[PDB]
C-alpha cells in the first residue's frame, strides 16, 4: 500500500515522509530512499474470516513450534470477529 | 577525440595495475587479525590474487584496520598511516574499526577509527570471515577500477 | 601416465566449446575444469559439481555476463547468486534448488539484487518515526 | 608516627574531573520509590545517588 | 589527633619544598621538550603553561593531596622526559580545537540550558 | 649511553599492539620496558553494566585464539555463584571442545613463534588444520571463532548430527601434521641455535614472578591445573604432562608440540565416551526452555522473558575460579552483589605476568633473542590489556 | 602423569660417534627438511576458487540480519523489545504504537551493524522469530552510513533471504 | 513416538588414533 | 526556524549547529579548513566535486556520521548548481584558479561561474550567500584576475543583493603558494626580485583567521550585506618579508633584481606546462603589486577576532623547509622582521 | 538435591576452616577476621599494617608455603569510609590449595607494595594505582600501565563515569590528533532491571 507525497517522496508503512521544507531530503539526492512495498497491515487485511464452530479456537501462527506461542480467542461476541494478538488472523462462529 | 581515447586508455592500464599490486601493510590490533590470517592462509591464499603483505608503510599500498582503536593508539595508526605513500587506501574491518563495536561505550576507545583516517571500505562482521574480508578487497579493487585520474586532468 | 594426463587437457580444451570457450572460461575464472551442470540461474548463472575433486572445490558457479543492469563479463562478485543457488553453494544443504525448490510467498523478492553499494541505489538511513512536538500556529489575521 | 591533620576531606584535585562537572552538578540522595505498578518493596531499601539531568536532542541521523 | 598515616610530608612546610623542587624540574624540562617535540609555541608558553597548571592546585591545603599531587606531577614529567608522549599529549593542555565557551549569564542563556 | 627503540607497536613480531621500549648496546639490550594499554578496551568496567549472559561474549575476546576456554572459565566461576551443577554430556563437550581449542592455540603460538624466528612454512601447513577446526565451531555456534558456545549452565545448544564422525575424521589425520612441523623444526640446527638456552627460567623466579602453565613445566615444575585441580570431566581422561629440563625457549617448544599430542588422545577419549542426555541445566530459573516450550507453557514463557530481560540472579559472594588454559592459569575474580548483574569482574591472565617477567628473562641477550623470547611466552594482547 | 621431552643421552659408541660427525659435516637433517618441503611441493593445494568457489557453512551460521513475516504477509514482530533488553552491544533501538487497526507493531526498528557483534542472543530471545541472522556475509560497504539498518532495511532483507531462511530454520529448530 | 536421536560414537567405538611422535630414523651409515 | 534547524548539543561534533552550507571550492587550500570549522561544531555540509574522489577523502572524518555529503558538480551547469544548493541555507563560494586552462579562464572562474551560483541560490531560497573576493580587486589592475575579481563581486551583489563579501590579502597557512611559493624559488640558486622587492608592501593573513571570519559572518546577522577586508596585523616590504621566510627555513638568501620585462618573459615561460605551474605572469604580476589600504571596509576585528601575526605561525609552514641540521630550531630563534605599518 | 544441585566437599570445608584458626593464632596482631564460603575458599581478613608480614608467612611458612600469586585486584565500595579492598589470591602448590587476603583502604592512605615478597605483585600495583588511585609506597616503579598517556581520573572507580569525560579525533586544522569532551550520537540507555521482588531469603539484612 504504498503512497506518494505532494514532495514525490514515497510515504513508509510508518507514515514517516520528510515535509516539503526539511533539509533531511538531501540525504536522497544522487541516491535513493530504501521503502519496503510489502506493507503487512494491507497482506493481513486480505485474510478471510474463519468460520469455526466453538466458542474458543486456538491459534499458534501456523508451523507449530514454528509460529508464536499459543493461544486461545474467545468468539462469542457476534458483532466483531476474534483477532489473534500476534499474527492478526481473525475468527468467528458462524452467524446469519 | 583521441586525447580523451588516450588518457582514457592510460586510466585503465594504471588502475589495473594498482588494483592488481595491492600491498597490504602488516598492521592489525585485535581478534581481526586472526580471521586475516586465515585470508592469507593457503584455503583463500590471498597472495594469488596479488595482494602481498609488506611490514614497511613506505612499501605498503593499503591499511587494514583489523580491531579495536584505542585512544593510546590512535596517534600511532594516525602516524603509520601518514607515512604511506600516495595513492593509499584504508580497510575498515569488522565492528570495532567499524564504529567501536562491542566497546562503543568505553572510555577509552575511538568510536570508529574513521574519525582519525579516512576508510575506503567497511567490512561488518565481528570478526568478519577471511572470505567477507576477501570480498571487501575484491570491492576496494572494483573501486579502484573506476577511478578516472587522468581524464579529470583532461578536462581541467 | 604423461600421455594420460596430455589427454585429459585436451579433453577439457574440447568440453568448454572449443579453443574460444576455453579461453573464455580460463581469462574469465581462472579454472578450466568440466564438471557436471547442476542447473542455470534466470539471471544467467551456471552451477556445477564434481565430487571426485576435494571438499571445497566441488561445487563452483561460473557467473552471467550481464546481470540487472551492467555488464558481469570481468566485474563478478559473490553478492550476485541468488538464495537458493547460495544454499547449495555454501554447502548448507546437500539439495539443489532444482530437485528441492524453496518454499513460495508471495513477499519473497522475484528478482534478487547484489551489493549495490556505491551506485545510486545504495542504502542512505533515514529516522523512520514521525514528529514528537507539535508548535502552536499563530492565527493568520491581525489582532487589532 | 602520625601527622594529625585538622581539615575536612576533598579529594577534587585527585579524580580527574572537569571543574564544570563539579560546581554547576547538583545530586539528589535518596531513598527510590516504589514503583506504583508492583507490590514488592525489595528496590526500596538502599539510599541512591544521581545527578540532574541535563539535554538530550535527537540526532540528524537516525533520529 | 585524627590518627592519618601521611604519604611523604608531616606538615605543609615539606610539601611545598616538595612542590618546589617539582616546579623546578618543570621548568628546566620545558626548553627540551620544546626542542625534543618540535612545537610551535615558545618557551615562555610552555612555562606560562606550566604555571597555570600549578596554580590550578593552590587552593589545596591538605599535606597528603598534595603529597599525591606531586607524586601525579613526577609521573607526567617522567612520561614527557622520557619521549614516552607524543606531541598530541604534550599539546592536550592547550585545547586549540575547542571554541571558547562563554562565561557571561547571557551568552550561556542564548545558547542553551546549562546553567 | 644507550640507544633507545620502539619495538612495535606496528612491527610484525609487536603482535601489533606492543610498544616495547628497548635499551640497547649495539644489539646488546640492556633493559627491556613494556608499554601496554594499546588495546585496552576497559572490559572490566564494561562488564558492571551487562547480565551474566550479556557479559559472557566478553570473554571470546579477550584470548581470541583460546576462545571456548575462556567460556568455560567464566561458566565455572558462575555455576560455582550460583550453586548448581552442569549436566554431563555438556561437560563432556565442554572439555572435548576445550581440546580442540588447546590444538588451536598451540598452532598458533608454535607456527607464529616459528615465523617471528624466520621459518614461515609451517604456518600455512597448520592454518588449514585452525580451518578445519574453525569450521567444528562454527558447525557447533554458528560462529567461527566467537562461538559464545559454552554458557553458565551448560552449553547452548547440542551437537548436529554426525559432528562427531567428522571430528574423529581430522584427529586421525592431525598427528600426521604434526610430525611435519617436527620434521621441519625439532631437529634442525638453526632451530635449536635459536632456541637452545635462550630465554633461560629458573623454577624459582617462574614461581615468585607468577608464571603458569609451560612457564612453569618447561622449568621442570610439575604442576598443571587439570591434574591437580580438575573441573568438569577432566578427572576421567587419560593424559601426560609434558616436563621440561633447562627452562629455555627450546624445551617450551617441546612440552607445547607434546601437549599438542596428549590433546589428541584426550580429544580420542571424549569422543568414545560421549553420553546421551541433556545439554543445559534442567532448572529454567537459570538455563533457558526449549523453544518449543517456550511457546506452550505459561511458565516457560514467564522464564523465557525473564531470564532474556532481567537475567537470573546470582547470591552474594566472590570467587576465584582459575582453569588451565592453553596460555597458562586463566581466572575470574567474580563478586556477586546479588543482582542480575556481577558488581567486579577481575580477569586475571597469564600473559599479564609472563610479559611482566620479558626484562628478567632477556638479560644477556640480542635483539633476535628478544624476539624468539617473545614469541615463546605465547602473548596475546586482548587478555594482557582487556 | 608426566613425561620428560628433553631428557635423553646419546650413545659414546664410535659409530654413534661417527654418524653424529657426518650429520654434522654433511648435513643431514637439513637435506631432510628440504625434502618435506620438496615432498609438500608436490601435494595439491587446498586453495579454492574464489569467488566462483565458496568455504562451506553451517544452518546455524549468522550473517546479515533480517525480519521476517508470517506466510500472510504479515510482520512477525510485535515490539516486545527483548531482542533490544537482552542486545550486549545495545545495538537494537525500537520504538512502537499501536497500528492503525490496533496491532502491536514497531515504528522504528534500527540495528548498528557497527555496534553488532554478531552474537545471535536476538534471534534466541525473540519469542516469534522475528529478527534472525540470515546467512549472507558478503554486505561490505563504502560509507559508514549505510551499516546503519532501518526497519525497511532490514525487511527488505527478509524478503530477499526468506527462501533460505526458512530453510536454515526448517534444518536447526529441532536444536532449539 | 520415535527412538531418542542423538550424536553420538558409533557401537564399539570409534577407531584408534595415533598421536605419538613418528619420525624415521631413515638414513645410511 | 525550522525544528530540524534549531541548534542543540554542547557545540560539539554529535551537536546541531542549525547550518546547512553548500561549499563550492571546498577540495582546495581555504575549503578544508573551512569544511573543518563547519564539522566541528555539527554542521550539515555539502561538497559538490568536479575532481576525482579520491581527492576529497581528507574531508570525510571533518564530521560525524550523516554531517557531510558529497555530490558531482559541473561549474558550467546550473542543473548542478541547483542540486546541491537545494536543500541550504547557506552557501559559500571558494571556487578560484591562480592560472587559466584551456577549459577555464579568469573569466570563467571568477566571473560567470560565482555569478549562476549567486543567481541559482537566490531562486532556490538560500538565505545566506558568502563569497569570496581579493582585497587588491580593481576594473584597473594590471593583473586579469583581480580584474574577473572585481566584476565578479560587481556580478555576485547584482545577483544576490544579500550577500556578504570577504576580501582577503595573501592568505598564509601550510598548503599556501605564498610562503611556500617564496621557499620554492631558492631551487634556482637566487631569488628574483624586481626593484629587490624594495616597492611593495604585503600584509598577508592566516589561514585559520580567514576560516574563522567566515564562520563568525554566517553566525553573524548584520554581516548580511556587508563587504569585509581580512588582512593581517603587519605590513612588511616584499624584501624583508621574503629575507624573514629564508631565515625561518634557515636557508641562505641570495637577492637579485630582476626587471618586469625579463620576469615577464620567465613567468610566459613557465605557462607554458600542461600541469600546475610554478608561476604565471598573472602571479608575477600579483606578487609584486602593493597591497590596498581600505579603511573604511570592516575587517576581522568587527567579527570578534584578533588577527594572527605572522611571526607566531611561520614555522608551523616553513619547518618542512629545513634541511636535517635545523629541524629542531624552536620559533622565537629568528629574530622578526621589521613592519612598515604606517 | 541431586543432578541439578553443585555437590558439596565437607572435607576440604574443615580443612580450611581448621588452617584459617592456624594462621589466626599464629598472627593475631593483624587477623580481624576468617571466612569459608560454601564452595570452599578461605578468606582472611586483616589490618592494612599486615599486608607484608602475613604474605610472606603464607609465602615462607612451612606449612603454608603458598609460592605462587595468582592476582592481585582491588574492589571500590563508595559506602564505605574505605573505599578500596585490596585482594590477594595465593596458591599453594606443595599443599594444592588456595587463599585470598583481604585489606582495605582510602583514597589518601598509602598500602605498602609487596613486590618483596612477590615480584609478580609490581605490575599488579601498577594496575591498581591506574585504575583506582590507591598509592604504594616504596613501589619500585609506579606509574601509569593500562591507560593513555596523559589520561586523568581513575576509570574502575564507580563513580568514574562508562564513557568518561574527553574522546579523540583527528583534526586537520592542527595535523593531530586532539582530545575534546565527549559528545555521543547515541546515549548508553540505563536499563532498570532489579526486580522488586527478593530473591535469596538466606540473605536477607535486618531492617534496621
Ligand atoms: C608551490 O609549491 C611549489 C612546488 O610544489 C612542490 C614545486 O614543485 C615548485 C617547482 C620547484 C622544484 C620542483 C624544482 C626542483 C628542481 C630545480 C628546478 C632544479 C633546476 C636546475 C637543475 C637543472 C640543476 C642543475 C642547474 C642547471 C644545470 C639547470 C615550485 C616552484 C613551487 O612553488
Ligand atoms: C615498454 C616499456 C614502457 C611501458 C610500461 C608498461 C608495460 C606494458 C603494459 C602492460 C599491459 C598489460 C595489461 C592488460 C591486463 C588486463 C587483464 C584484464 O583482465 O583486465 C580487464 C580490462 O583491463 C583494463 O581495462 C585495461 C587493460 C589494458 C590497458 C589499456 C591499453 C593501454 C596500453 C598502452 C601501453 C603504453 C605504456 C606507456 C608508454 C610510454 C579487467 O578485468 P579484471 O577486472 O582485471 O578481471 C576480474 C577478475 N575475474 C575475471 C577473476 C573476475
Ligand atoms: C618498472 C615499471 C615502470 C617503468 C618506469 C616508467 C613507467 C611509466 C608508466 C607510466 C604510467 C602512466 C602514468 C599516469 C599517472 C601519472 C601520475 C599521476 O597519477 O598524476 C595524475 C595527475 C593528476 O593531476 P591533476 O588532475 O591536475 O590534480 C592534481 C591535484 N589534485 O594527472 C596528470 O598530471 C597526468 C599527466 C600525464 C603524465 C605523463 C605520463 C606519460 C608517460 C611518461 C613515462 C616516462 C617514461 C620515460
Ligand atoms: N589563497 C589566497 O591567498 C587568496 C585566496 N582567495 C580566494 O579564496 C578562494 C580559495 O582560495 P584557495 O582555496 O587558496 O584556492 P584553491 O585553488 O586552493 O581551491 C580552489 C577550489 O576551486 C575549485 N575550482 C577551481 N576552478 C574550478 C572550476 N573551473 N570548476 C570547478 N571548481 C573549480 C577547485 O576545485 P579542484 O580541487 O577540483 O580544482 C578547488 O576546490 C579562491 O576563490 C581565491 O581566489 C582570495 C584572496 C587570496
Ligand atoms: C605471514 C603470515 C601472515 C601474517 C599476517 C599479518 C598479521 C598482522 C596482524 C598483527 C598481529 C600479529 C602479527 C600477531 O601475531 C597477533 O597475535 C598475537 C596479533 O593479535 C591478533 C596481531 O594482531
Ligand atoms: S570486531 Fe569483534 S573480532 Fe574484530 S577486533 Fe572487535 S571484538 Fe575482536
Ligand atoms: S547479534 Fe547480538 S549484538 Fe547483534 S543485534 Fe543481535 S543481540 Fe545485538
Ligand atoms: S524482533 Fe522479536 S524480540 Fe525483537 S521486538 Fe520484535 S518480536 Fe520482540
Ligand atoms: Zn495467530
Amino acid at each position: 500500500g504504498v503512497r506518494t507525497s505532494p514532495t514525490g517522496e514515497k510515504v513508509t508503512h510508518t507514515g514517516q515522509a520528510y515535509d516539503d521544507g526539511d533539509y533531511r531530503r538531501v540525504r536522497f539526492s544522487d541516491r535513493q530512499k530504501e521503502v519496503n512495498e510489502n506493507f503487512a497491515i494491507d497482506l493481513i487485511a486480505e485474510q478471510p474470516v474463519s468460520e469455526v464452530g466453538s466458542r474458543v479456537i486456538s491459534c499458534d501462527g501456523g508451523g507449530g513450534a514454528l509460529g508464536h506461542p499459543r493461544v486461545y480467542i474467545n468468539l462469542d461476541k457476534e458483532t466483531k470477529t476474534g483477532t489473534c494478538g500476534y499474527c492478526g488472523l481473525q475468527f468467528r462462529q458462524p452467524h446469519h | 577525440s583521441r586525447g580523451e581515447y588516450v588518457v582514457a586508455k592510460l586510466d585503465d592500464l594504471v588502475n589495473w595495475a594498482r588494483r592488481s599490486s595491492l600491498w597490504p601493510m602488516t598492521f592489525g590490533l585485535a581478534c581481526c587479525a586472526v580471521e586475516m590470517m586465515h585470508m592469507a592462509a593457503p584455503r583463500y591464499d590471498m597472495d594469488r590474487f596479488g595482494v602481498v603483505f609488506r611490514a614497511s608503510p613506505r612499501q605498503s599500498d593499503v591499511m587494514i584496520v583489523a580491531g579495536t582503536l584505542t585512544n593510546k593508539m590512535a596517534p600511532a595508526l594516525r602516524k603509520v598511516y601518514d607515512q604511506m605513500p600516495e595513492p593509499r587506501y584504508v580497510v575498515s574491518m569488522g565492528s570495532c574499526a567499524n564504529g567501536g563495536g562491542y566497546y562503543h561505550y568505553s572510555y577509552s576507545v575511538v568510536r570508529g577509527c574513521d574519525r582519525i583516517v579516512p576508510v575506503d571500505i567497511y567490512v561488518p562482521g565481528c570478526p568478519p570471515t577471511a572470505e567477507a574480508l576477501l570480498y571487501g578487497i575484491l570491492q576496494l579493487q572494483r573501486k579502484i577500477k573506476r577511478e578516472k585520474r587522468l581524464r579529470i586532468w583532461y578536462r581541467r | 601416465e604423461l600421455v594420460q594426463v596430455l589427454r585429459r587437457g585436451l579433453q577439457q580444451v574440447s568440453g568448454h566449446g572449443g579453443l574460444r570457450g576455453y579461453l573464455r572460461v580460463l581469462f574469465r575464472a581462472n579454472d578450466v575444469r568440466v564438471g557436471t551442470l547442476v542447473g542455470e540461474d534466470k539471471y544467467g548463472n551456471k552451477y556445477y559439481e564434481d565430487n571426485k575433486q576435494f571438499f571445497g572445490r566441488h561445487r563452483w558457479v561460473i557467473y552471467t555476463t550481464e546481470m540487472n543492469g551492467r555488464d558481469t563479463f570481468w566485474d563478478v562478485d559473490g553478492s550476485m547468486v541468488p538464495p537458493e543457488w547460495h544454499r547449495w553453494l555454501h554447502c548448507m544443504t546437500d539439495d539443489p534448488p532444482t530437485t528441492k525448490p524453496p518454499t513460495a510467498r508471495k513477499y519473497i523478492w522475484t528478482n534478487h539484487k547484489f551489493n549495490v553499494s556505491g551506485t545510486p541505489q545504495q542504502y542512505v538511513p533515514y529516522s523512520t518515526t514521525r514528529k514528537k512536538i507539535q508548535e502552536w500556529v499563530p492565527p493568520s489575521t491581525p489582532y487589532k | 608516627q602520625l601527622i594529625a591533620v585538622d581539615e575536612k576531606l576533598d579529594i577534587t584535585t585527585l579524580t580527574g574531573v572537569p571543574e564544570e562537572h563539579i560546581k554547576t552538578r547538583k545530586v539528589r540522595i535518596f531513598v527510590p520509590a516504589r514503583n506504583n505498578m508492583q507490590s514488592g518493596v525489595n528496590n526500596t531499601k538502599k539510599w541512591k545517588m544521581e545527578f540532574d539531568t541535563r539535554e538530550r536532542w535527537e540526532n540528524p541521523l537516525m533520529g | 589527633g585524627t590518627s592519618v598515616k601521611p604519604i611523604f610530608s608531616r606538615d605543609m612546610n615539606e610539601a611545598k619544598r616538595r612542590v618546589r623542587e617539582l616546579y623546578r624540574a618543570w621548568y628546566r624540562e620545558v626548553p627540551n621538550t620544546v626542542h625534543l617535540f618540535q612545537l610551535d609555541i615558545s618557551v615562555k608558553q610552555g612555562r606560562d603553561k606550566v604555571r597555570e597548571m600549578f596554580m590550578k592546585n593552590a587552593h589545596v591545603t591538605d599535606p597528603r593531596v598534595v603529597d599525591l599531587l606531586v607524586i601525579k606531577g613526577k609521573m607526567e614529567l617522567e612520561e614527557t622526559i622520557n619521549v614516552w608522549k607524543q606531541r598530541t599529549h604534550i599539546m592536550r593542555f592547550f585545547h586549540e580545537t575547542e571554541a571558547p565557551r562563554p562565561t557571561d549569564f547571557l551568552s550561556k542563556f542564548y545558547v542553551g540550558h546549562d546553567p | 649511553s644507550n640507544l633507545t627503540l620502539n619495538f612495535g607497536p606496528q612491527h610484525p613480531a609487536a603482535h601489533g599492539v606492543l610498544r616495547l621500549v628497548m635499551e640497547l648496546s649495539g644489539e646488546m639490550v640492556r633493559k627491556c620496558d613494556p608499554h601496554i594499554g594499546l588495546l585496552h578496551r576497559g572490559t572490566e568496567k564494561l562488564i558492571e553494566y551487562k547480565t551474566y549472559l550479556q557479559a559472557l561474549p566478553y570473554f571470546d575476546r579477550l584470548d581470541y585464539v583460546s576462545m571456548m576456554c575462556n567460556e568455560q572459565a567464566y561458566s565455572l566461576a558462575v555455576e560455582k555463584l550460583l550453586n548448581i551443577q552442569p549436566p554431563p554430556r555438556a561437560q563432556w563437550i565442554r572439555v572435548l571442545f576445550g581440546e580442540i581449542t588447546r590444538l588451536l592455540n598451540h598452532i598458533m603460538a608454535v607456527t607464529t613463534h616459528a615465523l617471528d624466528i624466520g621459518a614461515m612454512t609451517p604456518f600455512f601447513w597448520m592454518f588449514e588444520e585452525r580451518e578445519k577446526m574453525f569450521e567444528f565451531y562454527e558447525r557447533v555456534s554458528g560462529a567461527r571463532m566467537h562461538a559464545a558456545y559454552i554458557r553458565p549452565g551448560g552449553v547452548h545448544q547440542d551437537l548436529p548430527l554426525g559432528l562427531l564422525d567428522d571430528i574423529y575424521e581430522f584427529s586421525k589425520n592431525f598427528s600426521f601434521r604434526i610430525d611435519e612441523l617436527e620434521e621441519m623444526l625439532t631437529n634442525n640446527r638453526i632451530w635449536r641455535n635459536r632456541t637452545v638456552d635462550i630465554g633461560v627460567v629458573t623454577a624459582e623466579d617462574a614461581l615468585n614472578y607468577g608464571f603458569s602453565g609451560v612457564m612453569l613445566r618447561g622449568s621442570g615444575i610439575q604442576w598443571d591445573l587439570r591434574k591437580t585441580q580438575p573441573y568438569d570431566v577432566y578427572d576421567q581422561v587419560e593424559f601426560d604432562v609434558p616436563i621440561g629440563s633447562r627452562g629455555d625457549c627450546y624445551d617450551r617448544y617441546l612440552c607445547r608440540v607434546e601437549e599438542m599430542r596428549q590433546s589428541l588422545r584426550i580429544i580420542s577419549q571424549c569422543l568414545n565416551k560421549m553420553p546421551p542426555g541433556e545439554i543445559k541445566v534442567d532448572d529454567a530459573k537459570v538455563s533457558p526452555p526449549k523453544r518449543a516450550e517456550m511457546k506452550t507453557s505459561m511458565e516457560s514463557l514467564i522464564h523465557h522473558f525473564k531470564l532474556y530481560t532481567e537475567g537470573y540472579q546470582v547470591p552474594p559472594g566472590a570467587t576465584y575460579t582459575a582453569i588451565e588454559a592453553p596460555k597458562g592459569e586463566f581466572g575470574v575474580y567474580l563478586v556477586s552483589d546479588g543482582s542480575s548483574r556481577p558488581y567486579r569482574c577481575k580477569i586475571k591472565a597469564p600473559g599479564f605476568a609472563h610479559l611482566a617477567g620479558l626484562d628478567k628473562m632477556s638479560k644477556g641477550h640480542m635483539l633476535a633473542d628478544v624476539v624468539a623470547i617473545i614469541g615463546t611466552q605465547d602473548i596475546v594482547f586482548g587478555e594482557v590489556d582487556r | 602423569t608426566y613425561k620428560f621431552v628433553n631428557m635423553r643421552e646419546p650413545s659414546m659408541d664410535m659409530k654413534s660417534v661417527t654418524d653424529r660427525a657426518a650429520q654434522t659435516l654433511l648435513w643431514t637433517e637439513l637435506v631432510r627438511g628440504l625434502g618435506m618441503t620438496l615432498s609438500y611441493l608436490f601435494r595439491e593445494p587446498a586453495t579454492i576458487n574464489y569467488p566462483f568457489e565458496k568455504g562451506p557453512l553451517s544452518p546455524r551460521f549468522r550473517g546479515e540480519h533480517a525480519l521476517r513475516r508470517y506466510p500472510s504477509g504479515e510482520e512477525r514482530c510485535i515490539a516486545c523489545k527483548l531482542c533490544e533488553a537482552v542486545c550486549p552491544a545495545q545495538a537494537i533501538t525500537i520504538e512502537a504504537e499501536p497500528r492503525a487497526d490496533g496491532s502491536r507493531r514497531t515504528t522504528r526498528y534500527d540495528i548498528d551493524m557497527t555496534k553488532c557483534i554478531y552474537c545471535g542472543f536476538c534471534q534466541e530471545a525473540c519469542p516469534v522469530d522475528a529478527i534472525v541472522e540470515g546467512p549472507n556475509f558478503e554486505f561490505s560497504t563504502e560509507t559508514h552510513e549505510e551499516l546503519l539498518y532501518n526497519k525497511e532495511k532490514l525487511l527488505n532483507n527478509g524478503d530477499k533471504w526468506e527462501a533460505e531462511i526458512a530453510a536454515n530454520i526448517q534444518a536447526d529448530y529441532l536444536y532449539r | 513416538a520415535s527412538k531418542v536421536k542423538q550424536d553420538m560414537p558409533p557401537p564399539g567405538g570409534y577407531g584408534p588414533i595415533d598421536y605419538k611422535r613418528n619420525l624415521p630414523r631413515r638414513g645410511l651409515s | 526556524l525550522h525544528h530540524a534547524l534549531i541548534p542543540h548539543g554542547k557545540g560539539g561534533r554529535s551537536s546541531v549547529s542549525g547550518i546547512v552550507a553548500t561549499v563550492f571550492g571546498a577540495t582546495g587550500f581555504l575549503g578544508r579548513y573551512v569544511v573543518n570549522h563547519l564539522g566541528r561544531m555539527g554542521s550539515q555540509v555539502i561538497v559538490p566535486y568536479r575532481c576525482e574522489p579520491y581527492d576529497t577523502m581528507h574531508l570525510r572524518p571533518m564530521g560525524d556520521l550523516g554531517q557531510i555529503i558529497f555530490m558531482e558538480w559541473n561549474g558550467k551547469d546550473k542543473d548542478s548548481i541547483r542540486k546541491v544548493v537545494e536543500h541550504s541555507n547557506v552557501v559559500i563560494n571558494l571556487v578560484g584558479r591562480e592560472w587559466e586552462t584551456k577549459n577555464f579562464d579568469f573569466e570563467d572562474v571568477f566571473v560567470k561561474i560565482p555569478h549562476a551560483i549567486a543567481q541559482v541560490s537566490k531562486e532556490a531560497g538560500v538565505e545566506k550567500l558568502i563569497h569570496i573576493s581579493h582585497l587588491n580587486a580593481d576594473i584597473k589592475s594590471p593583473s586579469r584576475y583581480l580584474r574577473s575579481k572585481a566584476v565578479g563581486e560587481k556580478e555576485v551583489r547584482a545577483a544576490f543583493p544579500e550577500a556578504t563579501i570577504i576580501k582577503p590579502s595573501d592568505i598564509f597557512g601550510r598548503e599556501d603558494r605564498f610562503l611556500n611559493y617564496f621557499a620554492s624559488m631558492r631551487w634556482f640558486g637566487g631569488v628574483p626580485l624586481i626593484s629587490l622587492g624594495k616597492e611593495t608592501v604585503k600584509q598577508p593573513v592566516y589561514i585559520v583567521d580567514v576560516s574563522k571570519g567566515i564562520i563568525n559572518a554566517i553566525k553573524d546577522p548584520d554581516a548580511k550585506g556587508k563587504t569585509f577586508a581580512f588582512v593581517g596585523p603587519n605590513r612588511y616590504l616584499l624584501f624583508d618579508l621574503v629575507q624573514y621566510i629564508f631565515a625561518v627555513a634557515y636557508r641562505p638568501f641570495l637577492p637579485y633584481p630582476l626587471p618586469h620585462f625579463a620576469y615577464r618573459w620567465v613567468g610566459r615561460l613557465f605557462e607554458v606546462s600542461p600541469f600546475e605551474p610554478w608561476t604565471t605572469r598573472d602571479k608575477v604580476e600579483r606578487v609584486h603589486m602593493s597591497d590596498m589600504t581600505l579603511p573604511h571596509l570592516p575587517g576581522l576585528e568587527d567579527l570578534g577576532i584578533q588577527a594572527t601575526p605572522l611571526e607566531l605561525k611561520a614555522i608551523e609552514v616553513l619547518r618542512r623547509h629545513r634541511t636535517y641540521r635545523w629541524l629542531t630550531s624552536e620559533m622565537e630563534d629568528v629574530k622578526p622582521a621589521k613592519t612598515v605599518n604606517i | 538435591t541431586r543432578p541439578t544441585i553443585r555437590p558439596r566437599n565437607d572435607v576440604v570445608h574443615k580443612q580450611l576452616s581448621a588452617f584459617g584458626q592456624y594462621v589466626a593464632e599464629i598472627l593475631p596482631k593483624y587477623v580481624q577476621q576468617v571466612q569459608v564460603s560454601c564452595f570452599n575458599e578461605l578468606e582472611i581478613f586483616i589490618h592494612p599494617d599486615g599486608v607484608i608480614p602475613v604474605l610472606t608467612f603464607l609465602r615462607d611458612h612451612t606449612n603454608a608455603q603458598f609460592k605462587s600469586l595468582a592476582d592481585l585486584t582491588a574492589v571500590d565500595v563508595p559506602t564505605r569510609q574505605n573505599r578500596f579492598e585490596i585482594v590477594y589470591n595465593l596458591l599453594s602448590l606443595r599443599f594444592n590449595s588456595r587463599i585470598r587476603v583481604k585489606t582495605y583502604t582510602d583514597e589518601l592512605t598509602p598500602i605498602e607494595s609487596s613486590v618483596t615478597v612477590y615480584k609478580a605483585a609490581n605490575w599488579y600495583e601498577r594496575e591498581i594505582w591506574d585504575m583506582f588511585g590507591v598509592f604504594f609506597a616504596n613501589h619500585p616503579d609506579l606509574r601509569r600501565i593500562l591507560t593513555d598517556y596523559g589520561f586523568e581520573g581513575h576509570p574502575f572507580r564507580k563513580d568514574f563515569p562508562l564513557s568518561g569525560y574527553v574522546e579523540l579525533r583527528y583534526d586537520d586544522e592542527v595535523k593531530r590528533v586532539v582530545a575534546e569532551p565527549v559528545e555521543l550520537a547515541q546515549e548508553f540507555r540505563k536499563f532498570d532491571l532489579n526486580s522488586p521482588w527478593e530473591a535469596f531469603p538466606a540473605y536477607r539484612q535486618p531492617p534496621e
